[PDB]
RNA sequence: CUUUUUCGUGAGCUGAGCUGUGAGCUAGGCAAUAGUUCUUUAACAACAAAAAAGAGCACAAACUGUAGACGACUUUUUUGCCUCAGGGUGCUGUAAACAUGAAAGUAAACUUUACGAUCUGUUGAGGCUUAUCCCUAGUGGUAAAGUGU
RNA sequence: AGCGUACCAACAACCGCAUCAGGUCUCCAAGGUUAACAGCCUCUGGUUAAAUAGAAAAAAGUAGGUAAGGGAAGUCGGCAA
RNA sequence: UUGUGUUGAAGCGAAAUACGUGAGUUUUCGUGGAACAUCUCCCUAGUGCAGAUCUUGGUGGAAGUAGCAACUAUUCAAAU
RNA sequence: UCUGAUGGAGGAUCGAGUUGAUACUGACGUGCAAAUCGUUCAUUUCAAUCACGUUUAGGGGCGAAAGACUAAUCGAAAAG
């Protein structure tokens, strides 16, 4: 049960992918990647961080997107994946 | 019928099969000619390919339209870490072929080299070669006797050492070089004194020496004939696609002959191309290797920014005239040639008088960071 | 098999003695029997049980992209790698904001105030830069340990 | 007085053997640009559904783009662009 | 005419130290659950199949293959 | 006679829609489809287009004429 704040790299997560599925496909590879640090299968992502990754339409998602992961306790471990309104991204590193 | 018009086939059934290589290493298929009078030395050696760029020299062919003029000249740089003589490898000549008498071994190998006998060597507890290394010096003795004896021809084995070049690989690659020179004798005794140090690349070739290079090409998965054989593409009203061979046999032999182009495999194929003329042999200690009498500035082989997809060239490196099959990062296996050429481009001296050191990354204009920061002047 | 014995080799012993082994010498008495043959069960190699003596990798996984339709192939798995960040190298071309700043001109008050494409300064700025660019024992992380032998 | 009055009208309710990219008559007709009920975008209304999805992304196919210098030398023919 | 069947008929599956030259005949075991022969002689016919792009029915290899391609496009969370 | 307006004729012009179908001899050709899809093209005040109703029936009809059409059937329909 920790709490991590990272940035996503996003452009190099869709630089080879269709203008058609650029945002869905950072979707999926914010999950995936949230899945992967985190060590469980249950990654739910906020609405918010939903709407933000689409919020340019479907062609660009943001190049970088700072997200805070969190392990719940109730197979029984889960993540929340959440946005972070942040106004640079310079000098952000992983944090626990 | 004869054809209406005759031209030549496409491409050379000399390399047949189009067939992805073995392996990733080029490997000798023959060595050169042992010649007795000379006396004991190395015949090859390994290193990975850097990258590109281009020199400047002065033409002296009279009777050429260049002659007095300063050309420029693409070359290839080889990051050439010194290799490790590690073994020696005895063999004799019998009707069904060479025949190993024996391998002998120093008495320590490197961690870099007992990684080449392991496919998961994070997880194994590396007892390779843990134990073969305690044989009695009278027990190494009989076998090299034995070698000298009755063996004609005599074999280093070496490895590269990875870890002075920015591959993100750790095992090493492994490989005989043969030893042309005087007698048996003098093949083993030469190879004993450095059974275990290093082996740097100025011993194995001279400055403005012809060698050939031997490696494997740049991958492609599989082609079209268009792309693979160089077939001429069909017209625009082709009902089912324009880019293949029309007709690939007559009705007899009922059959498709191997000769007919098809798709398949495009590259990633061993290749010894000959006679490309080493221009300069940088060491790692100086730190002008990069520089000439006609630059007299302070920089060392890598453009600045790095040699893109490879890194930074912080060892010995040979600057080589031409193009060099395969990737960056590729292994490349330099030999001597065959019969030592007489030509004047192979006895050429050649005087360059400038190296580029400007970014392969787009269109670099400056040769130093500190001149690029010198032009542009402070900013925020 | 016993007796009289001669000569060569192995165990242990100190070039050398003893035991055993093979061949031989003198003398003796001691056996074969299945009804006329049905292959003369006779070799070689292996195996099983019981007794006596000596004696680790690979796949998968994650990573990589020098590879690739899928397999396959090149790699790494704690001086490594991934990640983000910093720096380098480049690409574009000077961001947003502010300015009794400019601006062809216009209108509206008792010398100023409003509109204004566009331009200027802060600003070679801002943005982007590996996803198959380069450097960094910089940040955080590096997961269950399954399958075959 | 008696009869009809639900619903579809195709987008799966009709005819094409079907929940078929086909066919099938009529009326209403907003805003911007504009000559325009054109094209493109938008408001009301409707929809986000189509005999499938995910990943990878090579050959080849199909539907397009762009190409130095030359400019029909191609081809039966400037077919296609 | 003279026989077999619930102490198991016809049919069917596998067979047989079986007989025949052969079409076949006859037996065994298993299954089956109600009929069956007659070669004593004869009468009768819609009486014998490998084919006919044969008829009807069933079933294959192709093959987990071709393919499930118009109509720009989906995503996050929740409920059932 | 000449000039400028006005006027609004025409089996006049371009052009969506409609009605068709020139070319790619494109796609498809085990199609979405026993004639479709895409682009291109022809056509739009008239010999124009559409609907319903109605008439003409097989050696007959109907034909701005191709032996065309007459219910996927036409150098003699379909059914028995």
């Amino acid at each position: 049960p920790v709490t991590k704040f990272i940035t996503i790299n996003l452009s190099k997560l869709t630089h080879k992918v269709c203008y058609k599925r650029k945002a869905p496909r950072a979707i999926k590879e914010i999950r995936s990647i949230a899945g992967k640090l985190m060590h469980t299968k249950d990654v739910r992502l906020d609405v918010k961080l939903n709407k933000f990754i689409w919020s340019k339409g479907v062609r660009n998602p943001p190049k970088r997107v700072r997200v805070k992961l969190e392990r719940k306790r109730n197979e029984k471990m889960y993540t929340i994946v959440e946005h972070v309104m942040v106004d640079s991204y310079k000098g952000l590193v992983n944090e626990c | 019928s004869h054809r209406k018009f005759e031209r030549p086939r496409h491409g050379s059934l000399g390399f047949l099969p189009r067939k992805r290589c073995k392996r990733l290493r080029g490997k000798i298929r023959s060595f050169p000619k042992d010649d007795k009078e000379k006396p004991p030395h190395f015949t090859a050696f390994m290193g990975y390919k850097a990258g590109m760029t281009h020199i400047v020299r002065e033409v002296d062919k009279p009777g050429s339209k260049l002659h007095k003029k300063e050309i420029v000249e693409a070359c290839t740089i080889i990051e050439c870490a010194p290799m490790v003589v590690v073994g020696i490898v005895g063999y004799r000549e019998t009707p069904k072929g060479l025949r190993i008498l024996s391998t002998v071994w120093a008495n320590h190998v490197s961690d870099e080299f007992r990684r080449r006998y392991y496919k998961n060597w994070y997880k194994s507890e590396k007892k390779a070669f843990t134990k073969s290394l305690n044989v009695p010096e009278a027990t190494k003795n009989c076998l090299l006797k034995r070698i000298e004896k009755y063996c004609t021809v005599l074999r280093a084995i070496c490895h590269t050492q990875p870890s002075k070049t920015p591959l993100r690989m750790k095992k090493a690659h492994i490989m005989e070089v043969q030893i042309n020179g005087g007698s048996m004798k003098e093949k083993l005794e030469f190879v004993k004194e450095m059974l275990e140090k290093n082996l740097p690349v100025s011993t194995v070739f001279n400055p403005n020496e012809m060698i050939d290079v031997i490696s494997v090409t740049k991958g492609h998965g599989t082609k079209g004939v268009v792309s693979r054989y160089g077939v001429k593409r069909l017209p625009r009203k082709t009902h089912r696609g324009l880019r293949k061979v029309a007709c690939i046999g007559a009705w007899h032999p009922a059959r498709v002959q191997f000769q007919i182009p098809r798709h398949g495999q495009k590259g990633y194929f061993h290749r010894t191309e000959r006679n490309k003329k080493i221009y300069r042999i940088g060491l790692k200690t100086d730190k002008n290797s990069a520089s000439t009498d006609a630059d007299i500035t302070e920089k060392k082989i890598t453009p600045m920014g790095g040699f893109p997809h490879y890194g930074v060239v912080n060892e010995d490196f040979l600057l080589l005239k031409g193009c060099v099959a395969g990737t960056k990062k590729r292994p490349i296996t330099l030999r001597k040639n065959i019969v030592p050429q007489v030509s004047r481009d192979a006895l050429a001296q050649v005087s360059l008088k400038f190296i580029d050191t400007s970014s392969k990354i787009g269109h670099g204009r400056f040769q130093t960071s500190e001149e690029k920061v010198k032009y542009y002047g402070p900013l925020k």
